[PDB]
């Protein structure tokens, strides 16, 4: 978990980096993990309902 | 394609946040220099004012953004240098198969042609040495201690 709010993997196309995010941006970031999984889950009651 | 790695991205990350000095987050053209040299890309004063940088201070300023599309073409340079070319090239001076070299004669050498060293780095490079009179160097330490660097095993 924690590590790679702070500090991403960056593959672009052929060369991969491992480079920086922030205070306001990992509390972005881990959201992230819940952009997808609220979305998600709005998206699957949406299905649902 | 080349692009700068995780490691790489902190060195130069590293390096430019010392570089402001200001507080800004800015590097000189002038600075440029010995900014890519502790970046450990050995240049010429060619090679830095050929990516955008001054003998003069108080020109142009380059972001982050400017220096990583500097730092990126640097990395291209194959001719860097050993030490066999320097060992035959210093070799040179000889007259009499000794590998031996007089003190004048190889200030002299140092100070005249290329980028050129000062009167005083003279003085510097000959501070290590102690208690050889009339007066002489040898050419393989020499230039050892040179790609070893300030700290080998000893170091003041």
């Amino acid at each position: 978990l924690y590590k790679n709010l702070v500090k991403p993997k960056i593959k672009v196309g052929n060369e991969m980096v491992t480079q920086g995010r922030n205070a306001t941006q990992v509390s972005y970031s881990v959201g992230g993990l819940a952009k997808a999984m609220f979305d998600r889950t709005f998206k699957w009651l949406v299905k649902r309902l | 394609m080349a692009d700068l790695k995780a490691a790489e991205v902190e060195k130069a990350r590293e390096h430019f946040e010392i570089y402001d000095w200001e507080g800004e987050g800015k590097i000189d053209a002038r600075d440029l220099g010995d900014l890519l040299r502790s970046l450990d890309c050995k240049p010429t004063l060619a090679m830095v004012k050929k990516n955008g940088g001054s003998d003069k201070r108080g020109e142009k300023k380059l972001t982050l953004e400017e220096f990583l599309p500097i730092f990126s073409q640097i990395k291209k340079e194959k001719e860097v240098g050993t030490l066999e070319d320097f060992m035959e090239g210093l070799k040179v001076y000889d007259k009499a198969e000794n590998g031996t070299m007089l003190a004048a004669e190889l200030a002299h050498v140092l100070l005249s042609l290329g980028e050129r060293l000062t009167d005083i780095e003279c003085e510097e490079i000959m501070r290590v040495c102690d208690e050889d009179d009339d007066g002489f160097l040898k050419y393989e330490p020499f230039v050892k201690t040179i790609i070893a660097g300030p700290f080998p095993d000893e170091g003041k």
